[PDB]
């Protein structure tokens, strides 16, 4: 894995790799990485998969029991804490879990929290998670202002997962780009690396390490 | 967490046309040491079944009593105990298997390997398979520790698939039997010559044949044979 | 040791090594010069165990410095690099291996080309546009990938290093007290003092 | 801490009707970081050709090796190496390292001169010949390989079909493991003219 | 590994399978693991696969030498002493268990050789992953008085038993024949009971099919 | 020290078409290098238009495969007899593979069927429960080597149109049931050529509206 | 293994069975583990199978190279070379031998020669992993100046019970007589001897 | 974690803790605030494992808000000191422990006079005069001892502190990302923006 | 340890030794291993003495209890008791019984225990450290329906040789005898069965 997701202007940036692996074996290159648990709610999914997978969909029930209890939307630290109480009391049983509850709502605005499986619990504008975190910092720290375009948002954060998809061995497959509002998320489709790195390498005239 | 202590070698099997044959030594390993000469590892359940156990002894004893109770079990208030209702072979295997796999998961296994040998209601010929780990499998010939390695290859001669069993005499299927045991005499450093043999037919029934011995060996040759 | 880059451009090799030395919990020393110049027209910088780096950066000055002594010649950079990549290739099978990664810039007059190669402990040698050895990768790689075009200039590069620096230092765990700049190219090896 | 498996990297090699094909790929990295994208695995002695899979260092040392030993070889015998005698030079000289070898999955292929007859052989680390008449596969997706070259591969094909089912048999391999892939070239190797290219694929 | 080897009224017999295996993928589908010593001394290697090599080459060199210095056809026993001597000054390090097999004047000769050095005597010997498949067989079907016919058909059946009940062997069945007064006669790929079967499809793609970024000629001339 | 866990080897494939669904897999069983069984099958349907396959430790497959056949039986009496929707039943999977995280089911598990819509569908499991739906999918011993030459036939992967310089892939179409079985016969041999493990037998379940047909053939024994 | 040599008044005898094993399986059924290393000087062999033949072998050179200078070697000489090999080399050998010979002016003699390398002259000696089975019988049935054929039936009764306990002894009963007659070998199927 | 220091002067307590937040090689968040206010008058500071921390400091937290409420009255430093430790000595020998070493800082309106209390993950109480937790001990007890008097001001209290965080930033090996300094006094709990 | 029970005509008779042992130093020179567990239902004790202690006293208990329900127990009914423990308690326990007990209608009856907690019902039993010293003597020797003199004697020769040999095993040769006239001790000391 790769994912990261940012604060800005003009809302939440959300974009994550699409590749599952065991060991060197590539298991996948067509995977689910961002869950959507409601039409305000993003979740992104590193490290352990059946973790990732089955504690978030978890915490989508929680979220879905939550407003039908008190007649309103979780808010985004509500729904962090859950999930970052939930894996404190797995503490040392083994969990691997690298996740972002992204999200909007009216009290906190666009907001971002960092939950992983030691119960380490962040509120933050910027946060990159896997094992290409790195990559993806490299680019997306080097370009990050926070009057970025909308446009231009959506590729940085397309260009920084491509980064990392080619150095990290551990990443890559497809590009799933995100963008939340305050009326919602909004899907920016699926982005092959297949096509995207040569496309991107002859517009940008980047890549200039690759043979051409 | 075990480790097994008193323990029994190879069992070995096949199918026929009309049934299945089923054998098993006398011996009773304590290490290296030839403890026990008197064991019978061959337990009939009913007049259609035999359970061949090898693996540690004092959890075959256990295995013994499990299905002495079964038998107790399935004829209370049962008027066709002795009839449409009476156990299968099919059924006391299912029943060893869950056991077997409940204890590998409970991380205290049942140090055994177990070939159940049998004939259905309907006929048909039963053998199966099932071990410690809870591990079950189905063939024309089944065998256990020493006899998976050289007992089946040569039983395999016979019936390498299923048409080959119609083709099969309990004739020819006892002489192989008979020769596997034989071979894993020569072998084997933890078998013994004496050992028992049972024949489950859909016809004749049930036949257990006590105090067997391997017969015929090859030894001679020896004398010829000089330093290395 | 642990912090060195490298940038190869147009016309020049830059590489940069960062100047904290730390022992335990000390920083014994924040202006140390990572590197060795083994000829006038090649640098060599490194990092790795402690005591191993220096001795073997001044063993290859030395064996370099004898060379063009003897010849009155300076060797290409390639020459130099497959000559160090060698001495690591047999260190590596010995009973105690040199545990040093080196990078290699220099500027081949014959050729008139800024050549940059990146050889680590095991005597893996690659020559590269750019290059980086310990955790520094993980993060300027992919910068430089989308930063980096072939035909800019020296002072291009320079801002194009800084950029790699600005990244480290904003989310490298430990506080390396900064880098010290040189570029290689025709004219031989001069320092950026002010960086 | 395996040594087969820090660098990544593969390779493989095909027959045809009077033809041979060798393929390889491009990348060099240290475990997860990809480093280089021109290390090329693939090097040639006359008109044998020698791929190398394995610990990079080791790739390097035994080209110039085996670069050191055929051209005595060529001096003291006038004469070019052969295949076949080439893949002997090869076992020995790992073998030569027994109890602390060089760690790498070599692979030579070409056509003998005098026969006209197409050639391909692959060693263990330790210099054991796998000689065959179809394919041989190496390094770190060499399962991958395997499964692709047992299906894809028919005898006696033709150097331009040769290409394409080498091509496809070493990019789906590539794509399957993370260690190997950013970059491939392909060799098709006729008696007396040799054409090299390098293929587009993808780069994560 | 399945090997095997066999004794007859006028001479030996030995056999082998041709599976190579690294972990459980297939290797080599038809590697040859009977090995020349001399013109009528024969080895079948069963382990390390470069040990096997390695050691019945380096021996099958030093007999010829001594063979041209004695000006006497070499003999088994000299073999069998030179391999095991080896092979225990490693200490089991090198990886090779041996039968060897061979007639010389002294007469026909069957032996086998473990990897730490230790050899035994026999009328039938198998060794290998397979060896007790193998065995199974021989001691089931072997007798006294064994005609050569009667001693290929066994060895071969012997092997056999390996192929079908071992994961550690398979493919082909070679042999080699080593009879008194006459040349040995080697059988590779005597059986070839593995063919691989018609495939369902081609899979020959349209030229076309694969991208390409360039084209080069290759200079393999001076 | 006691070892809960075993390997018993061979290799499942399932593929998915317009209006159908193919699970196939071999039907031989290992441990180490015995073959314990030559027609073993590890291919079930399990109702509802579902076929299944748990491949790896025989104990923890038949179990898995046990409890899922018993989760449908529940549904259906605590439903009303509604119909398991594939989709749904990939769900509930997950929950049994994951109840077991910390001590686990040592499977590569594969369900296909058909969707609400009819169409074709293949889900795919790890040990501990992640799943994700797919047109293809190999899983088991020769995964590696199968997996890859899917990807390449079924989906087209690595494949242009020829002369369009490598910028206009092959495009993606559905296979009939004729060219999806000719896929599943030259992966087993393939597979059967160069793993230990895989080998015996053949068993394919189809899967369409009218039912769950079968069809058996025949692979190498050695 | 199981064996044994005992002397006796013409002489002595060795004795052994012919088992190998590698773990549970049997190696070789038809073993021969009584080793010649000189005319009248024999040894049994229990132990590594490698290790044993080795030294073997070495004793032969030493003791055909001792007799071309200095004639035939005495017992305790041939027992001397065995324990130097054995003691020298204790970290690297599992070799457990028993050294018998006859003399004309010494007669039978028999030295055993445990793992540590130290040598011990005894009337009799057994070893191997069947031994322990039968050290009380052979104490209770032992006595000096037994005939041959009182002898060949101790050896066939004591190697007998130590083959029917031992799991890694069994096989046919080979057997070596040393006398001034000359050497005979001697050989016992399993037929006879299982029901004694 | 990492960094967390206690300075009690005449009239108050400051506590300074680092920002940064590290997991492997990315320093994930530079503006963390390590700090949990228990009362009014009581500001408890905390470093160790990840998790744990957070947890542990909130739990406590809880309890002495549910205590406030429960008496309408606020427990003395001293008080929420022993409770603290307690719990942390209850924790040391269960299955899991809390491995958190905290700073408790207070100003006891009772007696007028600040205090600070130093507690590691064992349950190892201590008043201070200064106090510190980890490696930054190392340095800043030694320095303290050399400039620091009873009868110092607030100002005089965050120059004293400034001293450290300077010798912290020369010699520490990790980049902590600088402090947030917060000031305990009889008007309450008060964080310096610019420092 | 070494311990015997052997049936014959008129009942059966338990046999062992006196020596307990840690290390090699001697804790106990006259211990006494064969124990009471119903009037003429003994056991033999081998393995850790407070295992077999621990269990021989629950044994105890188990057959006064059931004596005072069910009258006298038989022999088997012992053995199972035994066996039921040290199955069930496999993991914790070092224990190795022989159970020796005389019914009037079925007479002497001998059943073995060890570690695993398998029972074997047999004609005679052996075991203990120094047992395997005499499994060679004890099956050439044993006849069945031997008289007391007899079965004395063979016990007497037997343990007289697992001493011997055994180092574990020593001092005074204890014996219970148990037939239809009652329950009879015998001992042995060393100047009698040393120069056996
Ligand atoms: C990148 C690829 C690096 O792994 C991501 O972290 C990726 C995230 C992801 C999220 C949702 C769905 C798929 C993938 N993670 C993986 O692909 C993950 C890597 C991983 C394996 C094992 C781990 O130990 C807990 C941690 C991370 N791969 C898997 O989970 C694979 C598919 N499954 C297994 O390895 C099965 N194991 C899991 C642990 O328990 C034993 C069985
Ligand atoms: C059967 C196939 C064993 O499965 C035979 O013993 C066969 C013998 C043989 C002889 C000549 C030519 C071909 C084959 N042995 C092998 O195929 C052998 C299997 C083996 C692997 C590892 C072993 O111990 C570590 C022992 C046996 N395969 C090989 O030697 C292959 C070619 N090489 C390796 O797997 C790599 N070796 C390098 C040396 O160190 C051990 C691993
Ligand atoms: C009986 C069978 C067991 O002790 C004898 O001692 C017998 C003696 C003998 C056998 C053949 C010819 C002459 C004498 N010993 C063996 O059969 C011996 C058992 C043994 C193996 C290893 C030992 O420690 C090194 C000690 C005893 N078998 C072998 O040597 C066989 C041929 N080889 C192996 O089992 C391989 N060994 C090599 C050493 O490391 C363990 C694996
Ligand atoms: C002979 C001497 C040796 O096996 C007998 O088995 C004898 C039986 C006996 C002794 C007294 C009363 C009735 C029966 N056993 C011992 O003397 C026994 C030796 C032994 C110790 C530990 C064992 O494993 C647990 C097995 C055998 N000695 C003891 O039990 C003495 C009293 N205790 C110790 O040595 C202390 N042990 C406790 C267990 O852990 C090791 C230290
Ligand atoms: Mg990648
Ligand atoms: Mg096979
Ligand atoms: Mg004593």
């Amino acid at each position: 894995t790769t994912t990261l997701a940012f604060r800005f202007q003009g809302g939440i940036i959300v974009a994550v790799d699409s590749r599952a692996t065991a060991g060197n074996w590539v298991a996948s290159q067509t995977v689910k990485k961002v869950i959507e648990i409601n039409p305000f709610l993003l979740g992104t999914a590193a490290g352990g998969a059946a973790d990732c997978q089955f504690w978030e969909t978890w915490l989508g029930s929680q979220c879905r029991l939550h407003e039908l209890r008190e007649k309103e939307r979780i808010s985004v630290a509500a729904a962090s804490k859950i999930l970052s109480n939930l894996v404190y009391q797995y503490k040392g049983a083994g969990l691997s879990m690298g996740t972002m509850i992204c999200g909007y709502t009216r009290k906190e605005g666009p907001t971002i929290y960092y939950v992983d499986s030691d119960g380490t619990r962040l509120k933050g504008d910027i946060f990159c998670v896997g094992s290409g975190q790195t990559f993806a910092y490299g680019v997306l720290d080097s370009n990050y202002k926070w009057d970025l375009s909308v446009e231009d948002a959506l590729y940085l954060g397309k260009r920084s997962i491509l980064a990392a998809a080619h150095r990290d061995a551990y990443s890559g497959g497809s590009v799933n780009l995100y963008h939340v509002t305050e009326d919602g998320w909004i899907y920016h489709g699926n982005h092959d690396v297949g096509e995207l790195f040569w496309k991107v390498k002859e517009e940008e005239g980047s890549f200039n390490n690759v043979i051409g | 967490t075990q480790q097994p202590i008193v323990t029994g070698t190879s069992v070995i099997s096949m199918k026929y046309d009309n049934g299945v044959i089923i054998a098993a030594d006398n011996l009773g390993s304590y290490g290296s040491l030839l403890r026990f000469n008197g064991v019978e590892r061959l337990i009939p359940v009913g007049d259609n079944t035999v359970v061949g156990i090898s693996g540690d002894i004092s959890d075959m004893q256990h295995i013994e009593r499990l299905l002495k109770d079964l038998v107790t079990e399935n004829a209370y208030d049962n008027p066709l105990a002795d009839a449409e209702e009476a156990l299968e072979p099919s059924y006391i295997f299912e029943y060893l298997a869950t056991v077997m796999y409940q204890r590998r998961s409970k991380m205290n296994p049942l140090w055994n390997a177990i070939i159940v040998a049998g004939v259905q209601s309907n006929g048909d010929q039963f053998l199966r398979y099932v071990n410690l780990l809870g591990v079950t499998y189905s063939s024309p010939t089944l065998a256990t520790g020493f006899g998976a390695h050289m007992a089946n290859p040569l039983l395999r001669k016979v019936v390498d698939r299923e048409s080959d069993i119609p083709k099969t005499t309990v004739q020819v299927a006892e002489e192989a039997i008979v020769n596997a045991m034989r071979v894993l005499y020569y072998r084997d450093a933890r078998s013994s010559r004496n050992f028992s043999l049972a024949i489950i037919d859909k016809n004749t029934g049930l036949t257990f044949k006590k105090n067997l011995q391997v017969e015929n060996m090859k030894w001679d040759f020896a004398k010829d044979i000089k330093g290395y | 040791m642990d912090i060195i880059l490298g940038i190869r451009v147009q016309d020049s090799v830059i590489l940069a090594s960062s100047k904290a030395v730390t022992r335990g919990i000390s920083v014994l020393k924040d202006s140390d010069d990572k590197t060795r110049q083994l000829s006038p027209h090649t640098l060599m910088s490194f990092a790795g165990e402690a005591g191993d780096t220096v001795q073997f950066a001044e063993y290859i000055q030395a064996n370099i410095q004898l060379y063009s002594i003897r010849e009155d010649y300076e060797l290409s950079p390639q020459a130099v690099s497959s000559f160090v990549r060698q001495e690591l290739a047999k260190s590596i099978r010995s009973r105690r291996p040199y545990q040093v990664n080196v990078l290699i810039g220099g500027y081949d007059k014959k050729k008139n080309k800024p050549e940059l190669y990146q050889i680590d402990y095991l005597g893996t040698k690659v020559e590269l546009p750019y290059g980086a050895h310990g955790y520094s990768g993980f993060y300027t790689f992919s910068l430089l990938d989308h930063h980096y075009r072939p035909d800019m200039t020296t002072e291009e590069g320079l801002d194009l290093l800084k950029l790699c620096v600005q990244e480290l230092e904003k989310r490298m765990p430990m506080d390396f007290k900064g880098v010290i700049v040189k570029i290689v190219d025709k004219d031989g090896i001069r320092q950026v003092d002010d960086f | 801490s395996d040594p087969s498996s820090i660098n990544g990297g593969i390779v493989v090699a095909m027959t045809g009707k009077d033809c041979v094909a060798i393929a390889c790929d491009l990348r060099l990295g240290s475990q997860s970081l990809g480093v280089s994208n021109k290390f090329e695995k693939i090097f040639h002695y006359g008109h044998v050709f020698l791929g190398i899979t394995g610990l990079a260092t080791d790739v390097t040392t035994l080209n110039e090796m085996f670069r050191y030993k055929t051209n005595l070889y060529k001096l003291k015998e006038e004469r070019a190496i052969e295949p076949e005698t080439f893949t002997q030079l090869v076992s020995s000289s790992l073998y030569e390292r027994r109890f602390g070898p060089y760690f790498v999955g070599p692979v030579v292929a070409g056509i003998n001169s005098k026969s006209g007859k197409p050639f391909i052989a692959g060693f263990d680390l330790i210099g054991c010949i796998d000689e065959a008449k179809d394919f041989i596969v190496s390094g770190t997706a060499s399962d991958q390989l395997f499964g692709m070259c047992e299906s894809l591969y028919e005898p006696n094909l033709e150097p331009e079909d040769l290409f394409e089912t080498i091509s496809q048999a070493l990019l789906n391999a590539a794509d399957r493991d993370a260690l190997s892939g950013w970059g491939a070239v392909v060799y098709i190797i006729k008696k007396d003219e040799v054409v090299k290219r390098y293929l587009k694929m993808r780069q994560d | 590994t399945t090997i095997v080897g066999v004794k007859f009224n006028n001479g030996v017999v030995i056999a082998a399978d041709t599976r190579s295996t690294q972990g459980p993928i297939v290797a080599d589908k038809n590697c040859a693991k009977l090995h020349r010593i001399s013109p009528k001394i024969w080895c079948a290697g069963a382990g390390t696969a470069a040990d096997t090599e390695a050691v019945t080459q380096l021996i099958g060199s030093n007999i010829e030498l001594h063979s041209l210095y004695t000006s006497r056809e070499p003999r088994v026993v000299s073999a069998l002493q030179m391999l095991k001597q080896h092979l225990f000054k490693y200490q089991g390090h090198i990886g090779a268990y041996l039968i060897v097999a061979g007639v010389d004047p002294t007469g026909s000769h069957l032996f086998s050789i473990h990897a730490h050095g230790s050899t035994d005597v026999g009328y039938y010997l198998s060794l290998g992953s397979g060896s007790l498949a193998a065995m199974a067989v021989l001691e089931s079907h072997w007798k006294q008085d064994l005609t050569k016919e009667e001693a290929i058909k066994l060895a071969s059946d012997a092997i056999q038993a390996g192929i079908w009940n071992d994961l550690g062997s398979g493919s082909n069945v070679d042999v080699c024949v080593m009879e008194i007064g006459k040349d040995a006669e080697y059988l590779r790929n005597y059986l070839t009971p593995n063919v691989r079967e018609e495939k369902q499809k081609s899979y020959k793609f349209p030229r076309g099919t694969t991208a390409v970024l360039k084209e080069s000629i290759v200079n393999i001339c001076d | 020290q006691f070892n809960p866990y075993g390997d018993n080897g061979g290799t499942i494939l399932g593929i998915a078409g317009e209006d159908f669904a193919v699970l196939a897999g071999d039907t031989r069983n290992i441990t180490d290098y015995s073959i314990n069984s030559r027609y073993e099958p590890k291919v079930f349907d399990c109702g509802d238009n579902i076929v299944m396959s748990a491949n790896g430790f025989a104990a923890d497959g038949d179990a898995l495969v046990k409890r899922f056949k018993n989760s449908v039986k529940w549904y259906h009496f605590d439903h009303n007899d509604k119909k398991l929707s594939i989709n749904s039943a990939a769900r509930n999977i997950q929950h049994l593979l994951y109840g077991k995280r910390f001590f686990p089911y040592y499977v590569h598990t594969i369900i296909a069927g058909l969707d609400e819509d009819g169409k074709g569908a293949v889900y795919s499991f790890d040990p501990v429960g992640s799943y994700e739906r797919e047109q293809c999918r190999a899983g088991g011993a020769a995964a590696s080597l199968i997996m890859p030459f899917l990807d390449n036939q079924v989906n087209f992967k690595n494949q242009y149109e020829p002369g369009t310089n490598g910028k206009v892939k092959k495009p993606l179409k559905y296979l009939s049931v004729e060219e999806v079985i000719k896929l599943v016969r030259d992966s087993f041999t393939s597979a059967t050529e160069r793993h230990i493990q895989v080998g015996d037998g053949l068993e394919i379940l189809i899967v369409t509206k009218d039912g769950v047909r079968k069809e058996f053939y025949e692979l190498k024994r050695d | 293994t199981s064996i044994m040599a005992v002397t006796f008044k013409d002489g002595v005898i060795l004795g052994a069975d012919s088992r190998t094993t590698t773990g549970a399986y049997i190696a070789n059924r038809v073993t021969d583990k009584l080793t010649r290393v000189h005319d009248k000087i024999w040894c049994c062999r229990s132990g590594s199978a490698a290790d044993t033949q080795a030294i073997a072998d070495i004793v032969q050179y030493h003791l055909e190279l001792y007799t071309s200078q200095y004639g035939t070697p005495s017992t305790e000489t041939a027992a001397s070379v065995f324990k130097e090999l054995c003691y020298e080399n204790k970290d690297n050998l599992t070799a457990g031998i028993i050294v018998a010979g006859y003399d004309d002016k010494n007669k039978g003699e028999v030295y055993t020669i445990p793992l540590g390398g130290s040598v011990h002259k005894l009337p009799y000696a057994i070893a191997g992993s069947g031994s322990t089975f039968i050290y009380g019988y052979c104490d209770k049935n032992f006595r000096e100046n037994m005939s041959k054929e009182e002898t060949v039936d101790f050896i066939k009764h004591s190697l007998s019970q130590a083959i029917k306990w031992d799991g890694s002894s069994g096989g046919v009963i080979r057997m070596v007589v040393l006398t001034a007659a000359g050497v005979e070998r001697l050989i016992f199927y399993p037929d006879e001897y299982e029901q004694l």
